[PDB]
């Protein structure tokens, strides 16, 4: 077991996100980008993703 | 804490998550939502006895400890 992000995974699940951005940050630039997340390559890739920030204030 | 579509994007926005390594915002709500349906609490445990944990489903096999993962 590694520990690459440095840090309790009762961490992660935090009301503040903050951790898990941190360490998600690091797992992008890990060399397979987004793929790391199943989900995502399954259910977000190649879609327009777009449409979830819409109608949001940014 | 289960997020809010928009209130989560906020977030991320602001932990500079848009556009990070070309990903934009809209990635990482998407993922965000597929993997833990924005609730900062869910946890998943997988066949290899490690856990997911978060917001994003970050794995104990290498990125964080649980004290109980090989």
């Amino acid at each position: 077991s590694r520990n690459l992000c440095n840090i309790p995974c009762s961490a992660l699940l935090s009301s503040d996100i903050t951790a898990s951005v941190n360490c998600a940050k690091k797992i992008v630039s890990d060399g397979n980008g987004m793929n790391a997340w199943v989900a995502w390559r399954n259910r977000c890739k190649g879609t327009d993703v777009q449409a979830w920030i819409r109608g949001c204030r940014l | 804490k289960v997020f809010g579509r928009c209130e989560l994007a906020a977030a991320m926005k602001r932990h500079g998550l848009d556009n990070y390594r070309g990903y934009s915002l809209g990635n990482w709500v998407c993922a965000a939502k597929f993997e833990s349906n924005f609730n900062t609490q869910a946890t998943n445990r997988n066949t290899d006895g490690s856990t997911d944990y978060g917001i994003l489903q970050i794995n104990s096999r290498w990125w964080c400890n649980d004290g109980r993962t090989p």
